[PDB]
């Protein structure tokens, strides 16, 4: 009288996330030519989980 | 970004840069095995030994 059992078990994750944030200007044609401002701005996040 | 042609010419670029990459892989197997084995071939005295 043999058995047996098995029970594989597979869970994965994943949360993969991102930014992406800019800005600008450019008030240029008086009292100051020109002058010109933007920023930059991006953010990631990728988390696995298995 | 500036310019003039009777005062106030000049020019500035403040550029920044910001980056921070953070990884953190983090692994962690974990085996565990047990088997036993048994045998019996039993033995009696007998009921008239000395």
């Amino acid at each position: 009288v043999q058995e047996d059992h098995v029970r594989s078990s597979f869970l994965l994750d994943n949360q993969n996330s991102q930014n992406t944030v800019t800005a600008s200007a450019g008030i240029a044609f008086l009292n100051i030519v020109n002058f010109k401002v933007e920023t930059d701005y991006i953010s990631q996040t990728s988390l696995t989980k298995d | 970004t500036e310019l003039a042609l009777f005062s106030r010419v000049n020019g500035k670029f403040s550029t920044e840069f910001q980056r921070m990459k953070t990884l953190q892989v983090k692994d962690q197997a974990v085996t565990t095995r047990v088997q036993v084995r048994n045998r019996i071939y039993t033995v009696k005295t007998t009921p008239t030994s000395e």
